[PDB]
């Protein structure tokens, strides 16, 4: 509503470097940080006292890969990230974020103060709806459960067996691609072309294009999705892996 | 010194007093004050030594009181040595 | 009362009967590390049991959890346990999950014997009534306080024990109130363990010069914190020194002469192993007397050194290498120009040990070196255990420092003491510059968030030494009223603060009516009550109850709750 | 021993200019020098962050703590102990090569000389970096030093491999620096018009179409082509 | 008589500022940004703490030094990209 009123006022006055929104933060600046202070006192009162941890609890999601020590800090970081989207008001949004962090006595550029996406991604490419012949890419760590079990243009459901089959298909395809990757130099990045070589002729160590850590993260994402949605065949595949 | 140090805004007053006879050019005054007070020369374990002195270069058009600023600095600092252009050789700058 | 001073020999003989079987090792000695007096007492007992060839186990313990874990691991054959420096204030049978029925053997015949007898020895005054009175396994070596000042407590405890109408409930309430007002009292110490075991040894009659030196060291260990107790016990040690010293005085110095002497021992820091100027600059008393953290302090220090007429280079020269003129007129020089600056209390008489041509040494310097060796001799619950391992290991370094054949270790301890005094001094001056101490109506909080050598203060003795520095400094500030200070230090590896409840003390040499009354550290019950509620993952395991480990996130709420708490 | 610190002309290396232009030192003086490292400021933002964190720890008293702790850990050792250890090793061992190490060194030297010859032929200009018999002596000396620091009386092929790696990392790195163009442009245009933007083809197809073909490496630098199947398949990356 | 210390500071902002400085220097820039230049920020902050007789470098002493460094870098660039560089750097001089 703040940006809506700011845009309306700018258009009325008139009728990116600078757009209609340049001071929309001021509509809620005092209320925002006042409410943040009140919520901070409320949390500090009830962060440790039991029967409120049912409120100060971090929900478990398929994409959960970030540990939250302060749900209020996660909340304010999320609001700061959503209100940093405007390129024209970058300075005022950064100032508001700095003032909000001053309530936590945290530095403006602190790494913990930096916000990152709490959700990973796991898309199924070229998903086809067996009724309307709709081509889509079904995410699971970001897409809602209602948007994954059924199509979009129609509302017909999807086969659980097909979902598990295609998820395991992508998993095994990634495994094979990691196992069949090419090596390349670590210094001049020249692709390895022979079979017998300790390193690149420029004394560059050989390295794969697909990191093992990437496959580890993919396997963790698949396991989290299987556990969250009860994917039996996916869990069987995970057990087969190790 | 201790009393006026606790004053807030002392940095700006000091900066303005670098060149009282020279109008404007506040950034140059700030840089001159920083070089005058200087930093602390770090020396890690006696192995790694870090320069604690600030070196400042002023590039500017003639008649901009850069020479006057340098004259003020020479009159001001504790140990000041002034050399100009070709009137100072390589060995005379350091040792001979 | 369980074991009075006069009947300590009975306990000694009972222990000897119980575990003088060289086939096994049925006697185990538990000693609280990071405690000089306990170390000295354990050394006495180790030498004594080396005399009678009684096999013993010495286990240095840092935390209560370690004690309970070791007791769980403890084998049943061991029929005799010794606790040194702890266990006299907590419910050991409840702590160690002990009932008399499991350990009792040959119950019959008005007598009782037990398969495992534990003997505690600590001088903390909150004597646990269930441990001093209501048990036979727990055996306490009283120093005359329980038998004289806990008579009413004894009566109330026995009335509750025997009683498990309206007037009966009224009397039960009165007795419980008496017991409670006996409790809820700050942990204080009236005697030194070294003196108690030395008295026991004299009763056995196996004393020598070495044991007397150990008793002097143990008593000197309590001078900095409990100077009133030190003054109380000083004449006994003095008389023992007079008695034991041979009549062949003024004898020619041989490489074998071991001489204990009573001579002016000024209240300086490492005088005989550092320059006079540095001794003054690092003496806690002088620093508190002139507040050397300000720039004026060093100028006034030069002012004294000029006023006495001693050259500053001479003052800054090492003690051994000073001119004999100053080294023989130090006493008169102090007499002339000490009362002028109020440092007259520096002059003191102490005990000095000389071993042949190795040079003299004072008790204060020795205990400082021992404490330094204790402190710096060498995901979240793992590195902390490694820190406990290192802290326990330093106990053995300090122990072996007692050997006269390991003077090289003593030199390292002296250097460590100098460095630790330097670090604590610099930290105190930085804190008093930045005014990290925030004065309140309850306690003067002070938390170190970042800075130099912050990893040194996670050791409890280092934090206590810093507390001694700051409490001595604030004691000489008459404007600053009596109030405890709280110190915390974030451990970045564990992301936890080390909150150390401290206690104010009267200025040294300031003897008044209220000075005779000791200050009681009420951080124990406050800490425990705040921790029992509002679970904050607090780790309270130190035998010194006023030391806790708190989560970094929970530090601020814990301090806020403590401010809301009026228990202390 | 000689450890010299110099600066390429123009302040920066200025790799756009010829390597001989950036270095005013003649071939004669460059011949005596055994190892010639050329460090370059990558301006890699993550590397910049790492260096900035290290330097900040250096300045704010953290160095005096972490260096002492790491030295006590045993993975770093003080100046004096290294001095005495170096003295003892230099006065104790004078290792000599094994015949297998000699054969490996001779083969590597011939390879390096062939590489220098082909580089000079491609550039039609003598390389400012000289590789000669003295370079083989330098490799032999480095192998001896590697065996000596281990106090091994005889040098093994492990030392030979490590010395070859260091030589390739410093002297070949200096010698591999590069500043017809018509052929390169023609090849670029013909593959852009022929090879589809989203497709790939084998390298033997380019060989049959038709040199050193540095144009493909330059285009890989431009990220318009990419060699994936061990150099047997060039794919238009999307540019 | 003043030897200020940099205990109270945030290495994150300084590291990010140095990384961005090097990134904009290598890309469409001619001013050399080296590690010496990163040390210059701490040196100027030390001078700022000195001129207040402060023995510890406060947050203002660091922000002022960062602003001075980024402004000196920006003014050393051509006006064509100077506006974009200032727009990028504006997020670091907050408060002044
Ligand atoms: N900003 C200024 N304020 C006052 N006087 C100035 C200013 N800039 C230049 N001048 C005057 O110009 C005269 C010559 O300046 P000069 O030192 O030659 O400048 P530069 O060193 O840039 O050649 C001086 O006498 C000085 O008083
Ligand atoms: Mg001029
Ligand atoms: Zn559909
Ligand atoms: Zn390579």
């Amino acid at each position: 509503d703040s940006m809506l009123k700011t845009k309306q006022s700018y258009l009325k006055l008139n009728s990116s470097v600078e757009n209609s929104l340049n001071g929309f933060s001021h509509l809620f600046s005092k209320p925002l940080m006042k409410r943040v202070k009140k919520l901070f006192k409320n949390q500090q009162e009830f962060i440790l006292d039991p029967q409120y941890e049912a409120d100060y609890v971090i929900p478990v999601l398929p994409g959960s890969h970030l540990n939250v020590k302060n749900p209020l800090l996660e909340l304010v970081k999320s609001l700061c990230h959503v209100m940093l989207l405007s390129k024209s008001t970058i300075l005022e949004i950064r100032t508001l974020r700095k003032e909000l962090l001053k309530i936590f006595e945290l530095r403006e550029f602190a790494k913990v103060a930096e916000f990152k996406d709490p959700s990973l991604s796991l898309v199924v490419p070229d998903f086809l709806c067996e009724y309307c012949f709709f081509i889509s890419d079904i995410d699971f760590c970001k897409a809602a459960p209602e948007s994954i079990f059924s199509c979009v243009r129609c509302h017909k459901a999807f086969n659980q067996v097909l979902l598990q089959e295609h998820l395991i298909q992508k998993l095994r395809s990634d495994i094979e691609s990691y196992l069949i990757q090419d090596l390349r130099c670590s210094r001049c990045h020249k692709v390895k072309r022979d079979y017998m070589s300790a390193h690149c002729p420029c004394a560059g160590a050989w390295e794969g294009t697909l990191p093992r850590e990437s496959i580890v993260q993919k396997l963790n994402v698949f396991k989290q999705v299987a556990k969250y949605y009860g994917f039996d065949i996916l869990l069987s595949c995970i057990a087969d892996l190790t | 010194f201790r009393k006026i140090s606790r004053d807030r805004g002392i940095i700006d007053k000091i900066i303005s007093s670098m060149a009282p006879s020279i109008y404007g050019h506040r950034d140059i005054k700030t840089a001159v004050a920083c070089s005058l007070f200087g930093g602390v020369p770090k020396n890690v374990n006696g192995k790694h030594s870090i320069r604690g002195d600030i070196n400042v270069l002023l590039l500017g058009d003639p008649g901009t009181a850069k020479s006057q600023i340098l004259k003020y600095v020479e009159k001001t600092a504790h140990r000041a040595v002034f050399a100009t252009g070709q009137g100072a050789s390589a060995v005379g700058l350091t040792a001979s | 009362m369980y074991y009075g001073i006069s009947q300590f020999s009975e306990a000694y003989n009972k222990i000897l009967r119980n575990s003088s079987s060289h086939s096994s090792c049925q006697l185990v000695i538990f000693v609280s590390c990071l405690n000089i007096d306990a170390l000295c007492a354990t050394k006495m007992l180790s030498l004594l049991f080396k005399k009678q060839l009684v096999q013993s186990q010495i286990v240095p313990i840092f935390g209560y959890s370690e004690l309970r874990r070791h007791y769980s691991q403890l084998d049943d054959n061991i029929n005799s346990l010794l606790l040194v420096g702890f266990g006299g204030v907590i419910d050991l049978e409840a702590f160690l999950e002990i009932d008399p029925q499991e350990y009792v053997i040959d119950t019959d015949s008005g007598e009782q014997s037990f398969r495992r007898d534990i003997y505690v020895l600590d001088a903390h005054r909150p004597w646990n009534l269930d441990n001093i009175f209501g048990s036979q396994i727990i055996q306490c070596f009283d120093d005359g306080t329980v038998d004289d000042t806990l008579g009413e407590q004894k009566e109330a405890y026995y009335k509750l024990l025997e009683l498990d109408r309206k007037q009966r409930k009224k009397q039960i309430h009165e007795y419980e109130g008496v017991l409670e007002e006996y409790y809820s009292q700050g942990t204080t110490v009236v005697n030194s363990i070294s003196a108690q075991i030395y008295s026991l040894l004299s009763a056995i009659g196996e004393t020598n010069l070495s044991n007397l030196w150990l008793n002097i060291l143990g008593t000197t260990s309590l001078d900095i914190a409990y100077a009133q107790v030190y003054n109380r016990l000083y004449p006994l040690l003095q008389d023992e020194v007079k008695r034991l010293t041979p009549s062949s005085r003024n004898s020619v110095k041989t490489p074998d002469t071991l001489t204990l002497n009573i001579q002016p021992d000024y209240y300086l820091f490492l005088l005989r192993h550092s320059s006079l100027y540095d001794s003054f600059y690092y003496s806690n008393y002088v620093n508190a007397k002139l507040s050397l953290w300000n720039e004026n302090g060093k100028k006034r220090l030069h002012k004294m050194f000029a006023r006495m007429g001693i050259p500053l280079s001479t003052a800054q020269e090492t003690w051994l290498y000073m001119d004999h003129s100053i080294k023989r007129e130090l006493g008169i020089i102090f007499d002339k120009n000490l009362d002028r600056y109020g440092l007259q209390d520096i002059i003191r008489d102490g005990f000095v040990r000389t071993l042949g041509y190795r040079g003299s040494i004072s008790a204060s310097e020795f205990v400082e070196a021992l404490t330094a060796l204790l402190e710096v001799g060498n995901n979240s619950a793992q590195k902390l255990t490694n820190l406990r391992k290192r802290w326990v290991s330093n106990f053995w370094l300090s122990w072996d420092a007692l050997d006269d054949r390991k003077v090289e270790l003593l030199n390292r301890g002296i250097q460590l003491a100098q460095d630790l005094q330097r670090a604590i001094f610099n930290t105190g001056v930085a804190i008093l510059e930045k005014k990290l101490i925030k004065h309140l109506r309850i306690y003067r909080l002070c938390v170190l968030q970042d800075g130099p050598d912050l990893d040194l203060y996670r050791n409890p003795l280092t934090l206590l030494r810093l507390g001694n520095w700051l409490i001595e400094c604030c004691a000489e500030s008459e404007d600053k009223q009596l109030l405890p200070m709280v110190l915390a230090s974030i451990d970045e590896n564990t992301d936890t603060y080390l909150v150390a409840g401290l206690t104010p003390r009267y200025p040294r040499g300031l003897d008044t009516i209220h000075t005779k009354k000791p200050i009681l550290n009420n951080f124990s019950m406050a800490f425990q009550q705040i921790t029992a509620e509002t679970d904050a993952k607090v780790r309270i395991d130190n035998f010194e109850s006023s030391i806790i480990e708190i989560r970094r996130e929970d530090l601020s709420p814990f301090l806020e709750k403590l401010t809301l708490s009026g228990l202390l | 021993s000689v450890l010299a610190a110099a600066n390429p002309i123009y302040g920066r290396y200025d790799d756009l200019k010829s390597p001989g232009d950036n270095i005013d030192f003649q071939t004669t003086i460059l011949s005596r020098f055994d190892m010639i490292f050329i460090v370059k400021d990558d301006h890699n933002e993550e590397r910049d962050i790492s260096i900035a964190n290290h330097v900040i720890n250096i300045h704010t008293g953290n160095a005096n703590a972490m260096q002492n702790q790491q030295e006590e850990n045993g993975s770093e050792i003080s100046i004096e102990k290294m001095k005495r250890y170096i003295t003892y090793c230099r006065l104790k061992c004078a290792p000599r090569l094994s015949p297998q190490a000699a054969e490996k060194l001779s083969s590597n030297f011939v390879t390096i000389r062939k590489q220098l010859l082909i580089n000079e032929l491609e550039s039609t200009e003598r390389s400012s970096i000289p590789i000669t018999i003295r370079q083989l002596e330098a490799i032999i000396r480095i192998t001896e030093s590697l065996a000596k620091l281990e106090l091994s009386p005889i040098a093994q092929e492990r030392h030979v491999d490590e010395a070859i790696r260091l030589f390739q990392a410093s002297t070949m790195d200096a010698a591999s620096q590069d500043p017809s163009l018509s052929e390169i442009r023609r090849f670029e245009q013909e593959l852009k018009r022929r090879l589809p933007i989203g497709w790939s083809t084998s390298y033997q197809t380019l060989r049959r179409e038709f040199a050193l073909d540095k144009a493909l490496y330059a285009l890989e630098k431009h990220e318009t082509i990419q060699l994936r199947h061990q150099g047997q398949n060039i794919y238009r990356s999307g540019v | 008589k003043i030897y200020p210390k940099l205990h109270q500071m945030d290495m994150d902002k300084v590291s990010r500022v140095y990384a961005d400085l090097r990134r904009e220097s290598i890309s469409t820039g001619s001013f050399p940004i080296t590690v010496r230049h990163l040390e210059s920020i701490l040196r100027i902050a030390e001078s700022f703490a000195k001129m207040r007789l402060s023995e510890f470098v406060s947050s203002y002493d660091l922000d002022r030094a960062i602003k001075v460094v980024v402004d000196s870098f920006v003014d050393a660039q051509k006006v064509s990209v100077r506006r974009q560089l200032r727009r990028s750097f504006a997020i670091y001089t907050l408060g002044h």
